[PDB]
């Protein structure tokens, strides 16, 4: 509940990020400029993070209040308060490995000393 | 000697006569604009002043521009003679209808084609111009505006001098600061390298550039033979040759470019002789010429630097280095040689509104002419017309943005007429084109012995902006260039001269200025042989009574307008006087005003020029009057009517009215006041009332600046004010639809909307309480109606609705904007500020019943009790004398004269020996009743109607306690003292918050009283809590009452029930911090184990 | 955008030079995202104003 004996910062890894996130962003499109709704798998799609509103399935199939933890097959979204939208993340998949800017540029450069 | 026709009669403790009336207090603000636009009156005034060339502002700016031309020389354009037209609509409608007081201007442009030889001339429209009303204000979009003057250092030459700490030798530095161009610095150093720094470059020897012009070396030798160090420098320089010199100069300026003679020869004239690239204001050229005494006999026309100026400057520098006192140049009369000072008012000019507007329109004209010339160069040459050339968007946009966002366009604070006048007369020193707060030195914020007569030393804001915001003196008037002046009468051979002249700073220094207060015989003969005097700078010393040349006009020649109406100003302290002056600009207009019993003679004049009181133009006879309008019949048979606005919200939230003070069938003379605006009584300022004060500590309720008030004030509306709020809602179109105001609103009980009418607005005259609905609307449908904010109430006096159907201009994207005015009457209550005119603030500690206050021996209860320990420490003894004089004037006096005038009554005006009850008296600043006068007067007050005199000779009296009922053992002081009312009311401050709307982005409660939000909790409070060792309280304050949502809900539910408060949870801040730090690949675990 | 372009380009096929250039562009994009202005010219879209990267929080 509120017990924190310690706090340790660990260096993550690809599989860790795979575990953390709930989606795979693929398009840069922001909220729609006409209907003011997210685009399919866009940067705000409810299929990634969650419903814009609370207890509201995207297609309206399970919009009733008495729905919690039930994922809608018709629209592929989960039914929970809008707060859950603030507590879920997404991960981009890379087609080419990269480096962490904080290391090859930091002074001292951890990569330089280690390698 | 009441200049105005029918001002109230109030004899004054006059001893000296001022030979000139106070000049129009707003003439300074209006003269600038009058010059800028150009009108016959300004031309006549300029001709009277003797200036040879009458030149307007618009004409000057748009004549120095023309004739524009293309580089091929086959085309040219000219356009001059700007003229204006009539008004669009009167000021009242412009302010009420949301329009902008303006007028159109037309310029006659002539379109000439070189190779052909044709002329195409016709009028052209050039947008609108925000004309200036007769009260020196700009009405923009219905909101009042007032631009404040500014202080800038006049472009010229300043000879600085810095002493070396090691060498201990004088280094004379001369720096030229033109309007725009290059900066030249000639400094003699220990190494003797007399060089130049053009555009912050390396110090290159002056001889290099001197020869670069082709100046003959023999002429260098002969003209500098008297100079020794510079002769050594000449012998020390290596490079010689006009071509070599100019090429070296060009390389130093522009290295890496083809070095050729033509390049440097052209660059010289381009950087020092092409007027467009290098320009100086006529003020700068005139000041430089006066400084060197060169080119004095001719009116300056060319505004470019010239070589003779540079050679004379270097000669002056070397002569100063030699230590000479005065220097002479052929063609120039003798002048002294000395260093200049930055903080002297012979250098710091004043740019009125004219200069600012001229510069802005100049920028606009440059932007327009660039595109015009490009268009004419590229556009077809056959059928081109000036109508197609001129583009009007840039200039109008420039003026509009200057009026909108420029820091020199501030809303005219309008608490009372005095505040408006002071704001119109202000002298700013910061803002665009000026120094910043951190870079401005601390020395500039201090006085300078040349401030006497130009900028008041007392009036100044208390905040950090101290010394950067002054105010014109009473008699100061700006010269046509921008150097403040001040009147003087010149003594020819020891006899005073009634005729007067105006002298600027420089001429003031060069003469001897006498003292106004020094006694002078009626025949003009100096009774004293030795008369004190002010000298060059900070020097004062007696001198024989013949050599004295100039004498001031009146003792009040250095005070500001606000400080000029503080009685007994010669007795208080500097800080206290400044505090009182600043306080006077914060009064609140009451409902029933009363003129002060003791006040300077500069009250009615400061009100007539304040503009907030109407006045007849021609001497006529009134036919009929009414509470809303008046009709005066002129002697020529022309009937005229004046409309008086009643209960119109002031620019700062207070009310404004006008109540005519004239009767039906009176031949009112021209210039006689007809109506009294806010804070006025019979055409003279009245910011407060007259209360009977007593000075004694009373049961600690008046402890440490507190104050006690009798309930008689509360129950008699003696200090009752009116405040008018203002709200507005709008229905703007959206992509999802257009919102419409409608009486109906979803899911609302009939009682809630019982006030709204058919059209969807609250009916006029319906009481409204906090949290009530004020106007209903539907959002495509949701409910977003406007409701009264937290902590407002009162009647609804009027509703204004603007509709697009009726062809009413509205901001783009809106259809119906409606504003509602709510007016509330506030009675003075606990927690309100009060303060006299001597800067003694306070708060109403407690309002006792009328039956409890101490009462005089005859049953007259006092109205306010002041503490005594704060008088001698603050050292503001003036207020005691004011109280004594107030009581003396109120009770009326009659000095014995049967046996003859008492010695102490020798200088009293012969008409001031016999007064009536509730008499009026006025003590001009620095010339008022002396202590002997008060001593004599207090011994002759008329007895009360009961036959007995209350106060003693000293001024104290015997009281009777209201609680115990027995007399105090010792006498106490009493009298009538003027009391104002400040704007820091209590209803605005008080506020509470238990549970209410929560912010959506930060999950924290809103802030501000209007939004019904909680208070801030600074880190210092966290430190204090930590110091006490309190942990759980801090945990609550940080977790359960600010962030944790479920925590808030659970604690509220538990409190509603009888359950114990559950322990707080995890704050939203920490969880956000996690979910944000996990995004940088830093796996932040918890390790609950 | 850059990642989706890399994927499409590798699907279409191309010699080493273009693919390596695109990979360098992706690397620069990632470096800018994790921190703007850390090295080289910072990205500026409006008024030549440096943007607030993730590390600026
Ligand atoms: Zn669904």
């Amino acid at each position: 509940v509120n017990f924190f004996d310690e706090l340790r910062i660990g260096l993550a890894t690809a599989e860790d990020i795979r575990q953390w996130s709930y989606g795979e962003v693929k398009k840069p499109e922001t909220i729609n400029y006409r209907t003011l709704k997210p685009e399919k798998d866009g940067l705000f799609c409810e299929k990634i993070f969650g419903p814009t509103r609370d207890w509201e399935c995207y297609c309206g199939k399970y919009k009733r209040v008495r729905f919690k933890g039930i994922i809608c097959e018709r629209c592929g979204v989960e039914v929970t308060r809008a707060k859950v939208r603030r507590e879920r993340m997404g991960h981009i998949e890379l087609a080419a490995p990269v480096t962490h800017i904080w290391y090859f540029k930091g002074v001292p450069s951890r990569l330089g000393y280690l390698l | 000697n009441n200049s105005v026709p029918g001002a109230p009669n109030r004899v004054s403790f006059a001893k000296l006569r001022e030979p000139l009336e106070v000049p129009g207090l707003l003439d300074v603000q209006t003269d600038s604009f009058e010059w800028l636009i150009g009108s016959p009156r300004w031309r006549e005034s300029a001709a009277e002043r003797g200036d040879v060339n009458p030149v307007g502002g618009l004409e000057e700016v748009l004549y120095e521009l023309s004739p524009i031309e293309d580089f091929s020389g086959s085309m040219s354009l000219s356009f001059s003679d700007p003229r204006f037209d009539d008004v669009k609509a009167p000021v009242d409608e412009c302010k009420d209808k949301d329009m902008t007081y303006a007028a159109p201007l037309f310029v006659t442009a002539e379109f000439i084609n070189n190779n052909t030889g044709e002329i195409k001339s016709q009028t052209v429209f050039m947008g609108d111009f925000p004309m200036m009303t007769e009260k020196g204000t700009f009405i923009i979009n219905g909101t009042e505006r007032v631009v404040v003057s500014q202080l800038v250092r006049s472009p010229g030459v300043y000879f600085d001098e810095t002493i070396d700490k090691s060498t201990d030798k004088t280094l004379h530095s001369v720096k030229v600061i033109p309007s725009r161009g290059a900066w030249l610095e000639f400094d003699v150093d220990k190494r003797d390298t007399v060089g130049v720094r053009i555009d912050r470059k390396r110090r290159q020897p002056v001889t290099v550039l001197l020869k670069a012009l082709g100046w003959t070396s023999e002429q260098i030798v002969e003209r500098f033979g008297f100079s020794e160090i510079m002769r050594s420098t000449l012998e020390k320089d290596n490079t010689v040759g006009t071509d070599e010199a100019l090429l070296d100069i060009y390389r130093k300026l522009r290295p890496g470019e083809p070095p050729t003679k033509e390049s440097a020869q052209t660059l010289l004239e381009n950087l020092f002789f092409k007027e467009k690239r290098y320009d100086l204001a006529r003020v700068g050229r005139y000041k430089v010429n006066k400084k060197l005494g060169l080119h004095v006999g001719e009116p300056i026309t060319s505004s470019t630097l010239t070589e003779e100026d540079v050679v004379a400057t270097i000669e002056y520098l070397v002569r100063l280095h030699e230590g000479q006192t005065t220097m002479t140049v052929p063609g120039g009369v003798e002048v002294p040689v000395e260093t200049d000072d930055i903080d002297h008012f012979g250098n710091r000019r004043l740019r009125t509104v004219g200069e600012l507007i001229q510069n802005q329109i100049r920028v606009g004209m440059s932007r327009m002419e660039r595109v015009v010339r490009e268009r004419m160069t590229t556009q077809d040459v056959e059928a081109i017309t000036p109508q197609t050339l001129i583009n009007i968007r840039p200039v109008v946009a420039a003026i509009k943005e200057f009026f909108g966002t420029s820091q020199l366009s501030q809303f005219m604070d309008q608490n009372n007429p005095l505040s408006g006048l002071t704001h119109k007369r202000r002298l700013s020193a910061l803002g665009p084109g000026g120094l910043s707060r951190e870079r401005a030195g601390l020395e500039v914020r201090d006085v300078h012995p040349s401030h006497y007569g130009r900028m008041c030393p007392i009036e100044t804001p208390e905040g950090p902006n101290i010394g950067l915001i002054g105010s014109l003196s009473v008699y100061a008037r700006v010269n046509p260039f921008g150097f403040i002046e001040t009147p003087y009468r010149k003594v020819v051979d020891g006899v005073v001269s009634d005729e007067i002249v105006y002298l600027t700073a420089d001429e003031e220094d060069r003469h001897v200025v006498a003292q106004a207060n020094s006694p002078i015989d009626a025949d003009g003969r100096f009774v004293e042989p030795r008369v004190l005097v002010r000298r060059k700078a900070g020097e004062v010393e007696y001198v024989p009574s013949s050599e004295v040349d100039y004498m001031d006009v009146s003792p009040r020649q250095m005070v500001s307008v606000a400080t000029a109406m503080i009685p007994f100003l010669e007795h208080d302290d500097a800080n206290r006087a400044l505090m009182g002056a600043n306080m006077q600009r914060q009064a609140v207009p009451l409902v029933r005003s009363e003129a002060p019993l003791v006040g300077t003679g500069m009250e009615l004049r400061a009100a007539i020029d304040a503009g907030d009181v109407v006045v007849a133009e021609e001497s006529g006879v009134i036919e009929e009057v009414s509470a809303d309008y008046i009709t005066v019949m002129h002697d020529n048979g022309t009937r005229r009517t004046y409309r008086m606005r009643k209960f119109a919200r002031s620019n700062h939230g207070t009310c404004a009215n006008q109540c005519p003070i004239v009767d039906a069938g009176d031949r009112v003379e021209a210039g006689q006041v007809i109506a009294d605006g806010p804070c006025t009584d019979d055409g003279e300022m009245a910011l407060g009332k007259n209360l009977l004060v007593a000075i004694m500590p009373w049961e600690g309720h008046n402890y440490e600046d507190a104050i006690i008030l009798s309930n008689r004030l509360v129950e008699e509306d003696v200090l009752t004010s009116i405040h008018i709020e203002e709200h507005e809602i709008d229905a703007r179109d959206t992509k999802l639809g257009a919102e419409e105001i409608t009486r109906d609103i979803p899911n609302i009980s009939d009682e809630v909307l019982a006030d709204l009418d058919e059209r969807g607005i609250v009916r006029i005259g319906a009481e409204v309480r906090d949290g009530d609905i004020l106007v209903g609307k539907v959002t495509p449908v949701r409910d977003t109606s406007l409701k009264v904010p937290h902590g407002e109430s009162g009647k609804v006096i009027g509703i204004r609705v603007f509709s697009r159907e009726d062809e009413d201009e509205l901001p783009a994207g809106v259809n119906e904007l409606v504003r509602v005015y709510v007016a509330q009457k506030r009675k003075i209550s606990d927690g309100d500020k009060l303060a006299g005119r001597h800067g003694n603030k306070g708060v109403i500690g407690k309002i006792l019943p009328v039956e409890d206050m101490p009462f005089l021996a005859d049953g007259t209860p006092v109205d306010i009790i002041l503490n005594t320990h704060g008088v001698p420490r603050r050292m503001n003894i003036g207020q005691i004398l004011e109280t004594h004089l107030g009581w003396c004037a109120h009770s009326g006096w009659k000095v014995d004269a049967a046996k003859g005038v008492p010695d102490w009554a020798a200088r009293l005006p012969d008409e001031l020996l016999e007064a009536q009850p509730n008499a009026i008296v006025s003590t001009p600043v620095f010339d008022g009743a002396q202590e002997a006068e008060l001593q004599g007067l207090l011994s002759c007050t008329l007895p009360n109607r009961d036959g007995d005199v209350l106060v003693d000779a000293d001024g104290k009296a015997m009281l009777f306690d209201g609680r115990s009922g027995e007399p105090f053992p010792y006498p106490v002081t009493v009298g009538y003292m003027y009391i104002m009312k400040l704007h820091h009311l209590v209803d605005d401050k008080i506020h509470a918050r238990s549970t209410g709307p929560y912010s959506m982005i930060t999950q924290q409660p809103l802030g501000g009283k209007a939004q019904f939000g909680g208070q801030r909790f600074g880190e210092m409070e966290c430190w204090a809590m930590q110091a006490y060792g309190a942990a759980y309280t801090l945990q609550e304050l940080l977790t359960i009452k600010s962030d944790d949502t479920v925590g808030r809900v659970k604690v509220y539910e538990a409190i509603v029930k009888g359950e114990n408060i559950p322990e707080p949870g995890i704050p939203e801040s920490f969880k956000v911090l996690l979910k944000e730090l996990q995004s940088l690949c830093l796996n932040v675990e918890v390790l609950s184990s | 955008n850059r990642n989706n372009r890399l994927k499409r380009l590798i699907d279409l096929g191309a010699p080493e030079i273009i693919v390596n250039n695109e990979k360098r562009m992706l690397q620069e994009s990632v470096d800018a995202l994790f921190d703007n202005g850390r090295r080289g010219r910072p990205v500026t879209g409006p008024g030549n104003r440096p943007l607030k990267s993730l590390s600026d929080l």
